[PDB]
């Protein structure tokens, strides 16, 4: 798991 | 302290600025956290890096094309992964005709042009890059080494959570966007804009966060049905016209090169880059965070998501409540 800008 | 929950801007002298942890406690003592967001302009002397002369060579491993769909102020933003490119190549893209910042007369004009043009050309964002542009030289407010109790997590299992426990870089261009969210585990974040055009922010006070969540469930009932923390998918955009339409208290602020922004636990935020720029960010914690981390929502529908076990924080830093906490109480 990492932080992310998301959006899939 | 800050009963209207305005976003505060601080201008520490070097001596005040020195100790990061102490400065966070100070801004909170002045009520900065009530806004969910605060600007700190570091003293003129302080520089995190001597020169940005070679950045063009830096590799962006996984730029994302940000595809925004929706209408009437309510959007979903999907981030499609593209091939790696260098910052040099990225900069030239950012400034090309298809992608470049629109002519605008002031902020209100640019902001109108952002919300009006969101669904047309999909901008490329050089986001989520594991790395730091700080010189090894730099002791104060060094995003790669802030030394907060968040450091406990890695001590406990050797897990590094990239971007949370480590610094991220974001090379931005016009219209590249961070959707409405709070941090993973409702952590604080710190954000430094190294250089370039501004990054604008919208922030909702922590005390009105639940109102935002009820609003969003009302906007996307399919999504809320699918996941009990769907804002954490970080794809929901909601214009300031819409926030006003539903009486959600928010403020906006523009961060310029050389300035820090801090987001506070459960402070919803969203925003967008004005043009080519470069920001660095990571998460951090304080004692006050622990109670938020204990109750932070988690996405229940993906397996990719950040989860931090709170057991070590309560056990060591809330010892008198640990036993009850173990048994639901
Ligand atoms: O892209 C950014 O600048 C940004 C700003 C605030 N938050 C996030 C985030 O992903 O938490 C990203
Ligand atoms: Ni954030
Ligand atoms: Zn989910």
């Amino acid at each position: 798991a990492r932080k992310s800008t998301g959006g899939k | 302290q800050n009963p209207s929950c305005k976003i505060m801007t601080f201008r520490p002298t070097m001596e005040e600025f020195k100790d990061f942890n102490k400065y966070v406690a100070y801004i909170e003592s002045q009520g900065a956290h009530r806004a969910g967001l605060a600007k700190i302009i570091p003293p003129k002397e302080w520089k995190p890096r001597q020169t940005y002369d070679d950045i063009d060579d830096v590799v962006i491993p996984a730029p994302i094309q940000q595809v925004v769909t929706g209408q009437s102020g309510l959007f979903t933003q999907y981030n499609i992964q593209k091939k790696a490119m260098t910052v040099g190549e990225y900069r030239r893209l950012a400034n090309s005709e298809k992608y470049c910042t629109p002519r605008h007369q002031d902020f209100d004009d640019l902001e109108r042009k952002y919300w009006k043009n969101l669904t047309f050309v999909s901008p490329i964002y050089g986001a989520d890059i594991s790395g730091s542009l700080y010189d090894d030289d730099v002791a104060q407010w060094n995003i790669g080494s802030l030394r907060t109790i968040l450091d406990m997590v890695e001590r406990e299992c050797g897990t590094i959570i990239e971007g949370v426990n480590t610094p991220y870089l974001y090379f931005g261009m016009w219209k590249t966007t961070f959707a409405w969210h709070t941090e993973d585990m409702d952590l604080y974040s710190i954000n430094y804009l190294h250089f370039g055009e501004p990054k604008s922010w919208y922030a909702i006070p922590p005390e009105h966060g639940k109102r935002l969540e009820r609003l969003a469930i009302g906007f996307f009932p399919g999504s809320s049905q699918g996941c009990d923390a769907f804002l954490r998918h970080k794809m929901t955009l909601i214009s300031p016209i819409i926030l006003k339409k539903y009486g959600i208290p928010f403020s906006r602020i523009t961060q310029e090169a050389g300035e820090f922004m801090i987001t506070f636990p459960y402070g919803y935020h969203a925003g967008f880059n004005h043009g080519f720029n470069c920001a660095e960010s990571t998460n951090f914690a304080t004692l006050r965070w622990i109670d938020y981390g204990k109750v932070a929502t988690q996405c229940t529908c993906r397996k990719d998501m950040v989860k931090i076990s709170m057991d070590v924080f309560v056990r060591i830093l809330q010892p008198e409540r640990y036993e009850l906490w173990k048994q639901g109480k």
